[PDB]
RNA sequence: GAAAUUGAUGGCGCAAUAGAUAUAGUACCGCAAGGGAAAGAUGAAAAACCAAGCAUAAUAUAGCAAGGACUAACCCCUAUACCUUCUGCAUAAUGAAUUAACUAGAAAUAACUUUGCAAGGAGAGCCAAAGCUAAGACCCCCGAAACCAGACGA
RNA sequence: CCGAGCCUGGUGAUAGCUGGUUGUCCAAGAUAGAAUCUUAGUUCAACUUUAAAUUUGCCCACAGAACCCUCUAAAUCCCCUU
RNA sequence: ACUGAACUCCUCACACCCAAUUGGACCAAUCUAUCACCCUAUAGAAGAACUAAUGUUAGUAUAAGUAACAUGAAAACAUUCU
RNA sequence: UCUCUUACUUUUAACCAGUGAAAUUGACCUGCCCGUGAAGAGGCGGGCAUAACACAGCAAGACGAGAAGACCCUAUGGAGCU
């Protein structure tokens, strides 16, 4: 019963909208613009993790790091007992040692 | 929620040919959150089941269940629509073709208990069907007799076969 | 399984053998589509083979329809009434020309269990075995302890 | 295997034949050959001049699906398989016997 | 009644067994079959020094084609075409 | 909601197989549904039976007289195929006849008779065109074709067969979609007969033998519920024939049907059929 | 619930399908119908062995009752068929048996002059010439 | 676990057991601190077939309930539920009434495969005696009695 | 519900302990021990798996491997051929 | 003499019966990019699959219509009586 | 109290009417004897028995329900006290 009855109403997809239409556009900026600006400079996101990547506990200290003094007083909370857990989990736990 | 029942009596069928037997008249009729379980409720409907509308209100009349009464305002009810409205020329001349009982939409309560422990109450509701046909009740399936029994015994003797070969 | 499965005896359609055999496979639909993955191997074979398929077995009208399809099929309708519907989606040209071609040699009776492997309408020619046989008659048909 | 065989008899073999339907065959090892009055017993075969018996390939298929499932206990062993055996019918056009004896 | 204590065929006191005739017959034939062996394993055809070295190089070329095949072990090539033909699952009709 | 389309896709597939299968639709002719061209349909029809039908011929025999009025009248709101079946049907009788002459030359005329009846009556003819497809192509004003209809441009298909390709062809192709029909079939399940005691005391008094004499071969639990009883017919003390039964009368009537069997020739080990 | 399951019905199915002709629960409730399936594969797996070695009782059977009827034993019989060099299986013979009962009278005769050959071989043991029906044809 | 030093515009998100606990910190529970829910679905206008469980339809000798089958449901023959745990379980060892939904493998080192470039590779830093660069691909869930801090309670 | 209250928080405490660990299919796969507050565990060996390089791997002919000890076993090791 | 396996032969086909562990080939559904357009394809991703945790929530069973529960009597329902 | 239990009233009880839980429950088409076996069988082997279902009792068994035994041991698990 976990089924729905009746067809979802049809989803249309406008393939040649804006941003599909343009997407990729000025990822060689680099290469083809003397290096001006890397492609990195083109995310759009958060400030933590701009052309960065990163495990979960790697992302964390960074997000801590970055923006900690700005983040709020329970979101901080999280975050650092989050680090803590993600500390003691991969330096403490796994199948491989 | 099912209403399936009610609305069984809006098929319209199309007109008879001249030479065609009279298609006898069917009425469903129904009753709703009835404050009576389901399993009791069963044994007035098997109890009703096949007789003729005369017949099973007598009987109700003088049962003393709770459901007796119930379906006997079901039944005259029924019987008073199909009149009216089926086009049933007598109200003597209609049988039970069908009548069950149906689980209803039921309240959850609390029971308590000696130590703190409690059980959960369920306030049953059951729902109440009928068809009436038209047409004197169709004759009990009468016992199969020694005759036949041997015939039958016989028609499985000479219907084997040597299995397992050509 | 035996048991929640139906089965059936070893039959042909119209004893197709006896007189002449007759191929019972009569109508090869093929639904197609121009564009879409899927009928890639519908298409070739419908451009390399479906001739030659035809002109081997002039006895089946193949009805080649190409319309928007997710799924290729072909549908096998054979002499008895049969209907067979298979899929051809993402299949070769050769997984397709194999169904075709086994569609095209089988009958049209149910796949199902077969109850036995033979059938014959005259099993016996020298008298099924009843238990007279090889039992010998005595003298005025007298039974066992029957005095006269 | 070994088939007893009429005129107009139906014979599953379980596998494929490499012959296209209603082609006509010859049944070449006939172990035996019996009438109302008299059988003929090969040792262990009939002569050619002897016996002919004669069918055609009526139909090919697959055989109904087949389950080989493999199962054990307290090991998570379980196992399923699907398998269809192809098929031939044939049917027994003629059977005949010549006086060479 | 009559009870083995334990587990039968095991304990101290184990379900008695007796050979039956026909085991005795299966292990009589047994026996002739390997005293037929042991007279014809008593008859060699050559001796030791004969023999010796008769075989070596059909083995050793045996076991040269075992190392040329180790040692033959090597990524296989790829083509071109098998890339390409990948475009192929676009391959639409006009 | 979960979301995503294909499983919903296929619960509305299988809601409407279910819901065809509780509310079947009423039976609709080949022509109707998809995937149908007439002209193909019978060249392959043709082919298929492996015989040079003439098409014009061919069209002719598939039309029926009551397709003509049902059309005339559609047309308010061709030629039948009458001469052909009648050609037909006394073709297939003659060489019906021809062939289960020579093939039981001690067969009576009314055995013949009822024989040929059978293999050209309405239930086998209608099962022959069925598994044939003649149906499919049959141009009738109503379906299910009715098998009287059925019947009538089966034979007009053997009439057309016979006037494209001749009585040698015809001959073949009823012996093998009518003369086949009778395989595995009885003597007395094709022919029905009442009295066979008396058929075959007629036949032995043409054929000047004496009259049969029942007799009890053999029995067994004659006093019980299920009784055995082997009763043979002798003449001038030679069995003729024998027959098992239930009861005695019954047995002496079974032996009567396997004297008759015997005599005309139509015994359960008779030689088959030549193909 | 980014990606959640949307064919668990069909997935149920495939095994219902299979459990529907059960009695009880265990053919509706998957939990349970999963199980008795399961069982039910397995037993029809191992039944094929057992259908083969049915198949040749039952085919041994009915040879012994035939061969009682005509005065021999089913060791007699097969046995001295060989000897005869026909090679007729079981079930061929038990088909026989069944079906063409004067054929099976003539193959119990034959086995039964068989056994009489090699009977008179064994109390006359020497070169007396070999009896008739027990000559063995040669192949090369 | 440093420093000198260097230089710095939405969603391949959830869609009523999900996403905030939230329709609400409400109802309810606790003296208090505090804990803490559930759920709704018509239409442009209301001034218009599917889970379990049952019923239709109780039951016929025998037995993991099925399989081989069979003309035939049963009768015939074969068959000691599953999972976990264990040396070994039908075990009279654990779990499970059942349906629906939810519910549990995260990642470095070093290698392997595939590209690119090549005594150099990398979009500063780093590595390099064929290396370097990029990618792919291995590391779970629930459960204590406890410990400590700050509140709330006679 | 006081061997020391209750609530919140650290806290997803920790647990060598128990339980659970969800699609299909094929393949290889049960091996001595050492150390350990360690024998309910772990690390190294051994076994096992995968990939790669190379050439010998197993079976085994003589000859050969101790006296103590008067005698003193089934065997073993080594080992070209095959 | 015969019976007797999944041993072996026979006709056809063969990757298709070891726990822990390990290698591999496929893959349901979801979203994204392009396709496709009565249910799809090639790829990229991931809260990506439940006959089992005295699992959590909800529904309905079983126990079971069972254990249990209730209203002093008559009457004109004024009233009287115990 | 007992030898040595009996009689009666009320409650309970059973039947009719209304209302209506609980632990429990893998599925059950749920027999006895002997033997076997994970060392005490309704389910396995050999025997015997065997139409079908209700209702009321009984407590020999389902190693019956109940509480992840408080006895005992173990844990480089706790805590109280000296
Ligand atoms: N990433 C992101 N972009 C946002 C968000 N809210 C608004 N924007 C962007 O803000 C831009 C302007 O938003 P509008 O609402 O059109 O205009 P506006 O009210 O002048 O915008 P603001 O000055 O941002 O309040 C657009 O590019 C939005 O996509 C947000 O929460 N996230
Ligand atoms: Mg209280
Ligand atoms: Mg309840
Ligand atoms: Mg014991
Ligand atoms: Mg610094
Ligand atoms: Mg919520
Ligand atoms: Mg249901
Ligand atoms: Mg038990
Ligand atoms: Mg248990
Ligand atoms: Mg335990
Ligand atoms: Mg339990
Ligand atoms: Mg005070
Ligand atoms: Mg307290
Ligand atoms: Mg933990
Ligand atoms: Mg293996
Ligand atoms: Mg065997
Ligand atoms: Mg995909
Ligand atoms: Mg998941
Ligand atoms: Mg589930
Ligand atoms: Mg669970
Ligand atoms: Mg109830
Ligand atoms: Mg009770
Ligand atoms: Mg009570
Ligand atoms: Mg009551
Ligand atoms: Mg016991
Ligand atoms: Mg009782
Ligand atoms: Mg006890
Ligand atoms: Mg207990
Ligand atoms: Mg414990
Ligand atoms: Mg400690």
């Amino acid at each position: 019963i976990g089924i729905r009855l009746t067809l979802p109403p049809p989803k249309v997809v406008d393939r040649w909208n804006e941003k599909r239409a343009m997407f990729g556009v000025y990822d060689n900026i680099g290469i083809l613009g003397n290096f001006e600006k890397h492609p990195k400079e083109l995310i759009r996101g958060p400030i933590w993790l701009r052309g960065w990547k990163g495990n979960e506990l790697q992302r964390c200290i960074r997000k801590r790091k970055m923006v900690g003094s700005r983040m709020f007083a329970d979101d901080l909370h999280n975050l650092n007992k989050r680090i803590r857990y993600l500390y003691k989990h991969f330096n403490r736990h796994g199948k491989f040692r | 929620i099912s209403r399936k029942w009610e609305k069984k009596n809006k098929i319209v069928y199309p007109p008879q040919l001249p030479g065609e037997p009279r298609r006898p008249a069917e009425i469903y009729h129904c009753r709703r959150q009835i404050k009576y379980s389901k399993d009791k409720m069963w044994y007035l409907a098997k109890l009703i089941r096949g007789m003729s509308i005369d017949q099973a209100l007598a009987q109700l009349e003088f049962n003393d269940k709770k459901g007796a009464k119930i379906i006997k305002e079901v039944l005259l009810e029924a019987q008073d629509m199909a009149v009216r409205d089926h086009n049933v020329e007598f109200r003597s001349n209609l049988y039970i073709a069908e009548s069950t009982s149906g689980r209803g939409q039921c309240l959850k309560r609390i029971r308590y208990h000696g130590r703190g422990r409690f059980g959960i109450m369920e306030k049953v509701y059951c729902h109440y069907f009928v068809k009436l046909v038209e047409g004197p009740p169709p004759p009990p399936e009468p016992p199969k007799t020694a005759v036949a029994h041997a015939k039958e015994y016989i028609q499985q003797l000479r219907s084997r076969t040597i299995v397992h070969t050509l | 399984t035996a048991r929640g499965t139906p089965s059936r005896f070893l039959a042909s359609v119209l004893h197709n053998g006896l007189g002449r055999y007759v191929q019972q496979l009569q109508r090869l639909s093929f639904s197609v589509s121009r564009d879409g993955a899927s009928s890639r191997g519908a298409r070739e074979f419908v451009e390399r083979e479906v001739i030659d398929f035809a002109r081997r077995n002039p006895g089946v009208v193949i009805y080649v329809n190409s319309r928007p399809c997710c799924v290729p099929r072909v549908v096998a309708e054979y002499l008895n009434g049969a209907v067979r519907e298979e899929s051809i989606h993402c299949k070769s040209v050769e997984e397709i020309s194999t169904l075709v071609q086994k569609l095209a040699d089988q009958s049209g009776l149910d796949v199902i269990r077969i109850r036995k492997p033979f059938h014959t309408d005259n099993p016996s020619i020298q008298g099924q075995w009843h238990p007279f046989t090889n039992k010998p008659t005595t003298f005025r048909g007298l039974r066992p302890r029957e005095v006269q | 295997r070994q088939w007893k065989v009429t005129s107009e008899d139906l014979i599953l073999i379980g596998n494929e034949l490499d012959l296209a339907c209603g082609e006509r065959i010859r049944l070449e090892k006939v172990l035996l050959v019996g009438a109302d009055n008299f059988t003929l017993l090969g040792k262990p075969l009939l002569g050619k001049d002897l016996v002919r018996v004669e069918a055609t390939v009526i139909e090919k298929t697959e055989s109904w699906p087949r389950i080989i499932m493999r199962f054990r206990k307290r090991k998570n062993f379980k196992k399923k398989r699907i398998v269809t055996t192809p098929q031939t019918v044939l049917r027994i056009n003629s059977i005949e016997i010549a006086p060479c004896l | 009644r009559g009870r083995i204590p334990g587990r039968q065929w095991i304990g101290k006191h184990r379900r008695p067994r007796f050979v039956s005739l026909r085991a005795k017959q299966n292990m009589i034939r047994r026996l002739e079959i390997e005293a037929e062996n042991h007279y014809w394993l008593s008859m060699p055809y050559m001796t030791r020094e004969q023999e010796r070295g008769h075989a070596a190089v059909r083995r050793r070329e045996a076991f040269e084609a075992i190392k040329a095949a180790a040692t033959s072990k090597f990524p296989p090539h790829r083509f071109i075409a098998d890339q390409l033909d990948h475009l192929n699952v676009t391959k639409k009709w006009s | 909601v979960k979301k995503g389309f294909r499983a919903a896709f296929r619960f509305q597939k299988e809601l409407e197989r279910q819901r065809l299968l509780r509310c079947p639709p009423p039976p609709v002719r080949r022509s109707e549904k998809p995937n149908w061209d007439y002209h193909a349909e019978i060249q392959a029809f043709g082919h298929r039976l492996q015989e040079n039908f003439s098409l014009d011929l061919l069209k002719t025999a598939f039309v029926n007289s009551c397709y003509i009025k049902s059309e005339e009248a559609k047309r308010q709101q061709l030629k039948s195929n009458q001469e052909l079946s009648e050609q037909g049907t006394s073709f297939s009788q003659t060489c019906l006849t021809q062939f289960l002459e020579d093939e039981y030359p001690d067969m009576p005329t009314e055995g013949i008779k009822n024989l040929v009846d059978f293999l050209t009556g309405e239930e086998v003819v209608c099962h022959v065109a069925r598994n044939l497809a003649v149906e499919q192509l049959t141009l009738s004003e109503e379906f299910p074709v009715p098998p009287a209809v059925l019947q009538q441009t089966f034979f007009a298909v053997i009439g057309a067969l016979l006037q494209s390709s001749g009585p040698e062809r015809t001959a073949l192709f009823i012996r093998d979609f009518l003369i086949t029909q009778m395989t595995g079939k009885e003597l007395f399940e094709m022919w029905k007969i009442i009295n066979p005691m008396g058929l075959l005391v007629e036949e032995l008094k043409k054929r000047n033998v004496s009259a049969p004499e029942s007799r009890l071969t053999r029995q067994s639990g004659g006093t019980t519920a299920l009784p055995l009883y082997f009763v043979g017919l002798y003449c001038d003390k030679k069995l003729i024939a024998e027959g098992p039964g239930e009861t005695v009368l019954v047995a002496e009537e079974e032996a009567a049907r396997v004297a008759l069997r015997k005599l005309y020739g139509f015994t359960e080990n008779r030689r088959p059929w030549n193909y | 619930l980014r990606n959640r399951v949307t064919d668990r019905y069909f997935r149920i199915q495939e095994v219902l399908k299979h459990a529907r002709h059960f009695r009880g629960r265990k053919n509706r409730c998957y939990r349970l119908a999963v199980r008795t399936v399961i069982r039910a594969f397995v037993k029809c797996t191992k039944a094929r062995y057992l259908k083969k070695k049915n198949m040749r009782t039952l085919w041994i059977n009915r040879i012994t009752a035939a061969s009682q009827e005509h005065g021999l034993k089913y060791p007699a019989l097969i046995g001295n068929l060989v000897k005869c060099q026909v090679e007729l299986n079981r079930k061929v013979l038990a088909d026989l048996a069944i079906y063409e009962p004067k054929t099976f009278k003539s193959l119990a005769a034959l086995a039964s002059r068989r056994r009489h050959e090699g009977f008179a071989a064994a109390l006359g043991d020497g070169k007396e010439p070999e009896g008739i029906f027990s000559r063995v044809v040669q192949y090369h």
